[PDB]
């Protein structure tokens, strides 16, 4: 069971961002993106990212 | 014979300001 | 010579407020054992007696036991810290009365520091929030895909702030040059419920994408003169000082 | 000086509550072992006796165990720990009558705390089920394959629900961009018999599939300006705090 | 939780600068840029660089 | 003989003054341990007593610690350090009365010379930033990519600078030859809020570069006279001296 489900993300819980950086695979680099929406506990009613 | 595709260029015609109203963290 | 204050409820538990420039009386009578408290993270480290063998010593971190072995003990005992060096009058109790089970120190000295430098942050705070002496500027249009149109835009000649409603998704901003090219730009969220992005530059274009679709921002009257960071922080009123010193 | 309040079953047996600034009276008798239970969970630094060879010492956890090993036994106890630190006077009783066969601490501190966490939690719990400041919209249709269709579906302009009777398989929900591209956003299981979807957006189209069915849902009330989410919680009725400070 | 937001800068804090050394890759070198926009923390207060 | 004065609250604790000129008088009773404190970041070297065995010496980092351990404790400490050296009269007294708890320095040599260094470091700001005797020039001219022009550029004679609005980003700038070839160049940034740029060279042609957008910097009177750099730096007031001799 669960610890505390008003306070965690389970695995498998999508997650939707917006690539910032023009991402080139020639060269081995690092990217950057931000989430576009809140993201909610598995119980869903707090807001942890 | 191919480039890497440009990302969409939006329109200029649909001209409009921004800002509707005065926005409220200006304080008005 | 501080003597230590009663502790209400009992006598034998003693307070005393600390002080660089005096030394505090310690009673003991005869088989008891004397707790010393330290305050919190004081880093220990060495002590000294007028008679080793006269007074039995333990410690662990911040708590130093003390207890007579030796009769008629009048001696002294020297503590060293990092921070401090406490400095304490034994006399040895003849009659196992007034007996003084524990001592705790109050620090005024640390008080005052760290009200002073709460204070600091008082100040600071006001300062960054007050942001009086600021003008805002409006002036800006807008073009492209509008289902991403940011509810509102602003310049404060600083920064400028874009806002979304609750249910607008937060889409990316790219700076562009003069000649059409986008480039990165340092984006900072502030707001109620991070419906404010802030960019770290003003410029006479801005564009926003957010997957196959884009948006232009005119700055209708952007201003290249504006202000000097006269003190390099995003308020006038925070200066901005070398600590390092070396 | 605090003397322990006896038992109403035997006065051998005997409370106490904790207090920093008082000492306990501990009249121990030959022949018999004191037992003290510490609070769960503290963990034992150190202890200290004015005679060692007077009592005997037993530390298990929180267990402690003292008896008088040699006649004539008048001294102190300090047992330190990491959350206070504790003071007892050990006298014997010459008499072999009235002892104290075991100790039990009472906490205000503590004690209090806990009650007041559930306090808080049960608060957060109402407040929750409460899930006042509501406003519903309704006006959606469906377009598509009904096998799969919800039979109601709806949103508070915060989260949008689905419903499916118990006969039908729980099909998938995707969210719809502006150009007609699927993508993903998180789904939450609610309701009574688990018989509600309800997903994180609120947005003008819909799509639902389950095998090589295929549903759209279209929203007509979509409120481009939604409520703002100042609390950062699924309700307008609970704060959310940073805890973690530093 | 980050110590102090007011005086550090994270991963992904993209600067920019324009480059002085016009880059051949031949033999291997040296580079140098100067930063052209003043980069501030991550709380968006102070200018670090 | 310098005797230290007491502290106000308690006649065991004083503070004296060091003095290289003169011998501290300590006045030491039986059952007391001395705290010395040498100067913060003090290194001790080596100590010499009168008698190894009448007096105790622990010591570790700058602290110092001192009983007698004979009757007629009458002999003399000279404890070595790499920036001085400290000297006692440690004198027994019969009576136990009087007694040194500790000795604190008040150093006047080390604050005395960093007075003076400051006071030198001073006088050498004092002289760049005066900056007298300078002529300015400022026929310059440009031609090319306006939009990131700078907003002022003038030469001392010596430098060439540029200042940028506030708002603009910090171009590169080239130095250029007579025949149309482009060469690095060494820029220092200076002024108030980092918006003015000094390059090191008065050159009669400049090319100022960013991204894809250039502009020429022309000097219309470039004087090849100049003024000499005799003083080896960026004043005419302040010198250049070979410390390192040879």
């Amino acid at each position: 069971r669960l610890g505390n489900r008003d306070m965690l993300i389970t695995q498998g819980t999508q997650l939707d961002c917006v690539l910032e950086t023009r991402l080139v695979t020639t060269q081995p680099g690092m990217t950057t993106c931000h989430l576009t929406r809140d993201v909610y506990s598995t119980s869903g009613r707090v807001v942890l990212l | 014979c191919a480039s890497a595709p440009k990302p969409k260029q939006p329109s200029d015609f649909n001209r409009e300001p921004v800002n509707k109203t005065v926005p409220v963290e200006i304080q008005r | 010579l501080d003597v230590p204050s009663s502790s209400r409820y009992d006598h034998r538990i003693r307070y005393v407020t600390y002080n660089p420039a005096d030394v505090v009386q310690v009673d003991t009578v005869l088989g008891v054992a004397t707790h010393i408290m330290l305050e919190e993270g004081e880093q220990y480290l060495t002590h000294a007696f007028g008679d080793s063998e006269a007074y039995a010593f333990a410690r662990k971190g911040r708590h130093i036991f003390i207890k007579p072995q030796a009769e008629l003990a009048n001696t002294n005992l020297i503590v060293v810290t990092d921070r401090r060096s406490y400095k304490f009058r034994l006399q040895m109790r003849n009659d196992r009365n007034g007996a003084m089970y524990e001592l705790a120190f109050r620090y005024p000295d640390t008080q005052a520091r760290q009200t002073r430098e709460a204070n600091a942050r008082a100040a600071v705070e006001a300062a960054f929030e007050q942001r009086v002496g600021a003008y805002y500027n409006l002036k800006y249009m807008m073009s492209g895909d509008k289902d991403i149109a940011p509810v509102n835009a602003w310049d404060d000649g600083r920064f400028t702030y874009f806002k979304f409603s609750a249910n607008a998704d937060l889409p990316s901003i790219y700076f562009v040059d003069a000649e059409g090219n986008e480039s990165l730009v340092p984006r900072t969220t502030v707001g109620s419920s991070n419906n404010i992005i802030a960019v770290h530059k003003v410029n006479p274009k801005w564009m926003i994408r957010l997957g196959n679709r884009a948006l232009a921002i005119f700055n209708e009257a952007y201003d290249p003169n504006g202000v000097p960071n006269d003190t390099g922080t995003a308020s006038p009123a925070v200066r901005r000082v070398n600590k390092g010193g070396n």
